[PDB]
């Protein structure tokens, strides 16, 4: 039998009043109650505040506009909870469970995190699939590194590309490695979220991910409950020893719901409005990040926070109350995006409070050379280049690391490391910068010694696209993948130099160098 | 009847085993294995050497990833990923044996080219492999050289004399 | 004998009221609710009354599935905390739990959490300096033993990292004991300061350990992160006045302290200040640091942090927190994108001990002349932004380049930044420090190139470092030449 | 006299910048005070005085 | 059926509170008194409940002359407002009267202006650039058919001017149904507009028009202003849907819109949050700007007008308005004052369907 | 007093929790007078009253060299002159770190001796144009 408590005294849009019925009937704290909207139909809510006369301050979440005065209101006596397991992905779903349709198992929403001793420092790696966040700004599994930036910069893009790269490597290896992930659009319009679903199935990319959606329609309630409820389903894959991803859109939009939700229910402001423990929010939300002890399955979820930004500010409550919560950043400067390169990331604002560890064998020297190339290049690359044949050898590899690491879509490890190596060793330095990609081009895709016939090497080339399990357990820097790789790259770059360098400064005609030139852009583009 | 062993918080761990690599042998696919690792792990005992060279020896002899087909699988691809979760991850160590798995997938795939290096990768580590394997794989060598199959044919083709966004493929 | 009951009225976040018919306990009081109805034991910690019948209380724990008019115990004690040699090696809650799965805790005593600040008379200022191992604090900060320190600073300028070090290099050495409470701070910074200290045995389970770790962490309430510092407190006065011995107080961080309590102000009724911190800001504060200080009895060795939010210097907390501590180190977002580490700004930074007669006559006279060399060095990017390097006297260049090597010079690897740097870290002693510096300060070295002393510790590894890259520019110059005569 | 021009834009900007600051500063104390306020009840909460 | 009646209980501006004996009505039905009372038809619509036997309820006209008991009777329903091609070629207010004085408008059905938005399922986003003819328009900034466009720009910059030139480019040569909300915004605009309209023959009465106009204007109080879009979007979702033809929604300016529900939240009670805005703004947005959007039925292509106080982009709700759109054109006076204009400021715009799966490659 | 700035904090303390209402930087309005009530009380008393004296000299700590605050306007406002350190000098080794540009004492010369003044008025006409041709003058 439903236990009833009270009467619908009050509606304030999202919120609401309930009064108590004539027993003494006492409810809990953050559970859940129904509204008998109708016979039939059942509005759910949340406990928010009780007061001194019984009365109950109530967050609302479903049919709010059936909602009225005078409605009778049960009590479950319970958190709020959402169905979990593997069946929910590959699905759009609203954050109380419910699917969201296109064209027995139970978790609560509010769990402790794990404690300091269950859950292993970081020692895997999470292939964002960009350049810059593998080598110089390396995320790891179990981290909860922020995505900064102002509006249009690519935050979205960034963690897209990320569960974009992950599923080449999930198709391979075993269901226990392989990370999957969730997309919390809070506040985000519909459209977007239809936008990222039907580009996730033509990358096949819905498989090993879900979606929890709660679009600016949507009540504030959901908006705010959305992200704890992302967690919710990576609770099991941590506890089922799987790995997990989560992409918090927007969590300023997650504050404005919860400043809504506090403020209509007469809770005092705070510094910009909000209620003061905002802070708190977003700590419970990331601290539930871990990469689990293996007494706990050796699970891990990582989380990739989207924060937007005014003028490029950090100085902003809801900016500073994430950046001391999230280990790095990813800030994402406009001056850069409008300034031609994209991914826009600023290596002087953006880190990674884990380092080498998170990284690779083979990518963790690489990221030591380029750390140090990128140290020099910014104390000489405010210099108009004078000494044109005088320019230092690191004036040259950090132009050329740059223009790698402009990209559209994620690259794969062996795709990047190569491609890295032969900036960080120099065998990139005769071909101008703006032919730098073409380059990584035919180094990745058109194979010149086995066109050219130059084929001495044994085993190394670039088109098996499994050397990168190879790669990734001995390291570039062995002795068996290092002269393969030297007598790989420089033969790529002498045909290179000779074959296509030389008929590319032979150009004059307008329409030639035009149709050069948009090569070189889709090659930056692709690669 | 053997060394107590200890997570990095200094407790007490398990080495009852035997158990649950029952559970990996009587697999039929290899993804089965994994979460038998999973559950191992749960219940603190974590997987040794034994364990992950058993994983790899269902992972050689099943057919198929799942009970369905699934695209992009690739045998040697979790055998060498099992491998860097022992090394770098759990601090266990390979074996021949396990060499010797991940050497008869590239010999059945027919991949001659990364043979060449799991052989060379032995040899380094002090590792012998089987002469029967190497004759095997320097046979399907012969074979893809004497065919024209020695590299793949979209890389034997004259790329175009003339740059546009449409011809490269891109 | 018995313990009175009090009863539930409103639960507003962390905050609730309770009736009390007969009287109401004291301030800062200890409350139960037992685990039957909320599934833990739900302490609760009076902030102040409202009634004689009504009084108000924070809670340490999450209060869900609490219902209204339950009751609640008086304890008749404020928060107990255990104290002695087995609190060592442990991890503990504000409650004094252990949250380790290592045991049970043996107790002969139970000291409580909040206690009175010295007397005056009990206070013993030693001006004697504490060997840090790194080089600025060496010579322009030297700390104080049983004094007061401040790592001021941002995110992500290696406040973090310098507290590790110091652990590193001064609790292996502390003949003491010494005492770590994470107030705000990131859980797995807990898990990889309990694994270093268990990998370098200072926390040794089976033999002897000397280290407490204290967490409150985010995740936890505001209630929960006021009161670590308190607890700790309640571990370090133990060992400061009973044991006698010396203790080191390390936090992470002041500002999670000031925070939480600023969170719960707006709950409590009290009006907030202009940055939006509570009122009672400062004194909530002195209350706390006066507790940390030397007696006659025993020395705490303190070592705090402070955010300092969008490098606001002239936020409140920080500004406060000025006061209360001896050496007021500073960590500045420019230095540290200058790719030096420790980010540490010698101008904005000072210290008590700094004094002719509380060190030696050359260690002072060489750290002021730095100081005052670094000014100019300001007032010079002012003037070669504009003109130029030619447009200034050669006693001037002269200046640039000693403080432009200084500057580099004071950069040092640490240990525990070999995951970053990828270089191994150097323990630099005091004395060397000196003659180093001031050997740079007379142009005792000017020939030896800028780049040497980038990241290094003494004057020898400086020269080491200029025969390295001595050979190979002349490795790339002879490659060069060859080839030439190659093509 | 360019500098000038520029100073004495700046000084505009940054005197503007810091009269809204205290202005925003007022605003939210007085908000939050005024929530305080508004948290109060105004019913009798008659008890027996005998 | 017999209706029900309530009683006023407090009058606050705009604001107005209605005892229920029986029960309170749900929340946005409208409330009628008779003009013998206050001289004039007046309909106010609930926006919440405070206790059992009341609700808390806005004017849409002036509240002078109302006094404390005078009865009130429950309509039963939301603001319907009439639909179809009947509208066309017609001025309407936020009640869906008409002021063009021509004559009934002969409505088949009417619709409320409180709907839910389209679900998930309904949404079918389609890239295709409009060809504005304006230069800056086109190639930084490419606008989308069926998506949303944003002239974001203070006091005396040229958004309104622009509106006018994509009217005479666009909407003229657009074969579908345009809708022009005024929010806000000067009388003597709609006037021009109503006779540039009426000259080029898009609001031939004698014949087919090819347009809406409904005009809240600032002249009338906040609780026009506040649900005169909601009115235009009753309008072009009949031609969405039912129809099934594209439209245009013309909205000078949303800034207003929210103004005016801002001063209807402290009439209300609410807390402000920040810059003295209500703290439902973003939810007050979402739910107009998510009606604005391309089903597989038709198409909204709107062009929202936003003001900027101060010339401020930090202001709250040009801050959210930002997420709600896909192609943004954030003016400037600077470049005005230089005699540029449109006076764009490139770097600070920005678009969707500026990628090259939409638009050639030689444009991006 | 060291230091006042802190005494204002502690009034404001007091006030907030005791519901007066708030004002500028959440002081109230008569923190100004409570420091009039202060330092008025400093005077060079009359010989009808002994001729006795109070001096004050009140500490006031600023933060990034900020002058345009509530409590340091007020006391400027208040006091009979000031002092002004700054920590530009304080590391340059000019210790006490005065900025005599902004060092005020409104009693100029009827506080020195008679064998002050002369030496004041020509330290005073030294200083003024040793300001003006160091200002001016490179740095080399
Ligand atoms: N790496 C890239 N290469 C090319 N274009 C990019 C890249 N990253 C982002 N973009 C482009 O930037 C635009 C916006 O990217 P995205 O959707 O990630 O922005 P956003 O930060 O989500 O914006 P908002 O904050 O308004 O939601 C799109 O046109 C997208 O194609
Ligand atoms: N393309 C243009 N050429 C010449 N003048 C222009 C142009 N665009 C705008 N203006 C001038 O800008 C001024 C205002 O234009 P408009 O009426 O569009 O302002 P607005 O953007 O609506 O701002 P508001 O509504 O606050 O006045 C007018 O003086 C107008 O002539
Ligand atoms: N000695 C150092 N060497 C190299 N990097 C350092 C050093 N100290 C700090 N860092 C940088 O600071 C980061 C960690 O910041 P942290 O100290 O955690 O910030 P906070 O102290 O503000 O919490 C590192 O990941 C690294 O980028
Ligand atoms: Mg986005
Ligand atoms: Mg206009």
């Amino acid at each position: 039998a439903k236990q009833k408590i009270g009467f619908v005294h009050g509606i304030d849009g999202t919120i609401a009043t309930i009064a108590p019925a004539a027993s003494k009937v006492t409810v809990p704290y953050n559970t859940v109650l129904e509204i008998a909207v109708s016979a039939t139909n059942i509005a759910n809510a949340l406990v928010f505040n009780l007061e001194k006369d019984g009365s109950i301050g109530v967050i609302l979440l479903d049919n709010i506009s059936e909602v009225r005065s005078g409605q009778d209101v049960y009590a479950t006596g319970s958190l709020l909870k959402i169905p979990v397991g593997f069946h929910m992905l590959g699905k759009i779903i609203n954050p109380l469970g419910k699917e969201i349709p296109t064209g027995t198992k139970l978790g609560l929403v509010e769990e402790m995190a794990p404690n300091i001793v269950s859950r292993q420092p970081v020692n895997y790696n999470l292939l964002t699939g960009y350049k810059v966040i593998d080598t110089l700004i390396p995320v790891g599994r179990g981290q909860r590194e922020l995505i900064l930036g102002d509006r249009q910069t690519g935050k979205t893009s960034i963690a897209l590309s990320t569960i974009l790269n992950q599923t080449k490597v999930n198709n391979e290896i075993l269901s226990k490695n392989n990370v999957l992930s969730v997309y919390v659009s809070i506040g985000q319009r519909c459209s977007n979220v239809a936008r990222i679903h039907r580009l996730l199935t033509e990358y096949d990319a819905m498989k090993y991910c879900t979606i929890v959606a709660a679009t600016a329609a949507d009540p504030a309630g959901l908006q705010y409950l959305a992200p704890y409820a992302g967690t919710t389903l990576g609770e099991e894959f941590r506890n089922s020893g799987r790995h997990i991803l989560l992409v918090y859109d927007d969590l300023s939009k997650q504050a404005v719901s919860y400043r809504q939700i506090s403020l209509l229910l007469r809770r005092p402001p705070g510094r910009e409005a909000y209620p003061g423990d905002v802070f708190y929010l977003h700590s419970r939300l990331l601290e539930r990040s871990a990469m689990m002890s293996p007494q706990k399955g050796s699970g891990s979820l990582t989380s990739l926070p989207i924060v937007e930004t005014l003028s490029n500010d950090v100085t902003a409550y809801i900016v500073t109350n994430v950046i001391s919560i999230t280990d790095g950043q990813i800030y994402l400067d406009a001056k850069l995006f409008t300034g031609g390169q994209r991914p826009a990331v600023n290596i002087g604002l953006s880190v990674s409070r884990v380092g080498s560890s998170a990284q690779n064998k083979a990518m963790k020297k690489v990221g030591g050379a380029l750390k140090m190339l990128m140290g020099e290049y910014r104390k000489m690359a405010g210099e108009q280049t004078s000494g044109s044949q005088n320019v230092s050898p690191v004036m040259i590899r950090g132009a050329r690391c740059l223009q790698l690491f402009n990209q559209k879509g994620p690259s794969y490890f062996m795709d990047a490391i190569v491609a890295l190596y032969a900036v960080t060793n120099g065998y990139m330095d005769d071909v101008k910068l703006q032919y730098s990609k073409f380059y990584e081009f035919l180094l990745l895709n058109k194979d010149l010694p086995v066109l050219y016939g130059q084929v001495n090497n044994k085993y190394f080339y670039m088109y098996n696209k499994n050397l990168n399990y190879f790669i990734r357990y001995f390291g570039l820097n062995h002795e068996i993948l290092e002269p393969e790789l030297k007598k790989y790259i420089e033969i790529h770059t002498n045909l290179f130099l000779d074959n296509y360098q030389s008929r590319m400064n032979e150009l004059k005609s307008d329409e030639d160098l035009v149709q050069l030139k948009n090569l070189l852009y889709a090659c930056k583009r692709t690669v | 009847a053997g060394g107590k062993r200890y997570d990095l918080f200094g407790y007490e761990v398990s080495v009852a085993t035997g158990p649950f690599i029952e559970e990996i042998k009587k697999a039929q696919f290899y993804d089965d294995a994994g979460e038998v690792i999973v559950k191992m792990n749960l219940a603190n005992t974590p997987p040794d050497l034994q364990t992950y060279n058993a994983v790899l020896e269902r992972i050689l002899n099943c057919k198929s990833k799942r009970s369905q087909p699934v695209k992009g699988e690739n045998k040697f691809a979790a055998m060498m990923d099992i491998l860097e979760e022992m090394d770098a991850r759990s601090g266990i160590k390979p074996n021949a044996e396990s060499w010797g798995y991940v050497l008869k997938e590239l010999v059945q795939a027919g991949d001659f080219r990364l043979g060449w290096v799991c052989i060379a990768g032995m040899k380094s580590l002090g590792i012998t492999p089987d002469q029967a394997l190497v004759d095997a794989n320097e046979a399907n060598a012969a074979k893809a050289k004497a065919a024209g199959t020695d590299f793949p044919a979209y890389l034997k083709k004259a790329a175009p004399e003339s740059f546009d966004t449409k011809a490269w493929g891109i | 004998d018995v313990k009175q009951v009090g009863y539930v009225q409103q639960i507003i976040g962390a905050v609730v009221d309770v009736t009390f018919t007969d009287s109401v306990p004291p301030v800062l009081t200890a409350l139960t609710v037992d685990a039957k109805e909320t599934g833990t034991l739900l302490t609760m910690e009076i902030v102040q009354h409202l009634d004689t019948k009504t009084a108000r209380c924070i809670c340490m724990s999450s209060t869900d599935m609490l219902r209204l008019r339950t009751p609640v115990v008086n304890t008749g004690s404020q928060i107990t905390v255990p104290v002695g040699e087995a609190t060592l090696g442990r991890i503990f809650n504000v409650m004094g739990d252990a949250i380790d799965q290592r045991g049970p805790v043996k107790n002969k005593v139970r000291w409580p959490i909040h206690r009175k600040a010295p007397t005056l008379a009990e206070q013993s200022g030693k001006d004697e300096v504490l060997v840090t191992g790194i080089k600025v604090i060496d010579l322009i900060l030297p700390y104080c033993k049983g004094g007061k320190i401040g790592l001021f600073g941002g995110a992500g300028v290696g406040k973090t990292v310098i507290i590790m070090e110091l652990i590193n290099n001064v609790a292996k050495g502390h003949g003491g004991y010494s005492v770590f409470a994470g107030v705000g701070e990131r859980t797995r910074e807990g898990t990889d300061l309990y694994l270093e200290m268990m990998g370098s045995k200072v926390i040794d389970l089976q033999g002897d350990s000397k280290c407490v770790l204290v967490y409150g962490q985010m995740n936890e309430p505001p209630g929960a992160r006021a009161r670590v510092a308190q607890t700790a407190l309640t571990m370090a006065e133990y060992f400061r006045d009973e044991a006698g011995q010396d203790v080191l107080l390390f936090v992470d961080n002041v500002f999670r302290f000031t925070q939480a309590n600023s969170e719960v102000s707006a709950l409590l009724g009290r009006i907030p200040a202009a940055v939006g911190y509570q009122p009672t800001l400062a004194e909530d504060l002195g209350m706390l640091q006066e507790r940390i200080t030397s007696t006659v009895k025993g020395s705490i060795t303190s070592v705090q942090a402070v955010y300092v939010p969008a490098d606001d210097i002239t936020d409140p907390a920080p500004a406060t927190t000025f006061s209360h501590l001896d050496a007021t180190t500073v960590l500045s977002r420019s230095v540290a994108e200058a790719g030096i580490y420790p980010a540490v700004e010698p101008l904005e930074c000072a210290s008590r001990i700094m004094d002719p007669d509380a060190i030696d006559v050359n260690h002072y006279n060489v750290a002021m002349d730095i100081v005052e060399m670094l000014t100019k060095y300001k007032e010079l990017q002012d003037i070669i932004a504009v003109l130029g390097i030619d447009e200034l006297s050669e006693e001037d260049k002269l200046i640039v380049d000693r403080a432009r090597k200084v500057a580099k010079f004071m950069s040092q690897p640490f240990a525990v930044a070999e995951v970053f740097t990828g270089m191994k870290g150097y323990y630099v002693q005091l004395e060397d420090c000196v003659s180093d510096f001031g050997s740079l300060l007379m142009g005792q070295c000017d020939n030896i190139p800028e780049m040497a002393f980038y990241m290094v510790g003494g004057l020898d590894s400086v020269k080491e470092k200029a025969a390295k890259m001595a050979a190979e520019a002349a490795a790339m110059r002879e490659r060069a030449r060859k080839a030439a005569e190659a093509k | 006299g360019n500098i000038t021009g520029l100073m004495q834009l700046a000084d505009y900007t940054y005197n503007k910048t810091r009269k809204e600051l205290i202005t925003a500063e007022l605003l939210e104390i007085i908000g939050t005070m005024t929530a305080m306020h508004a948290g109060k009840k105004v019913g009798l909460k008659k008890t027996e005085f005998w």
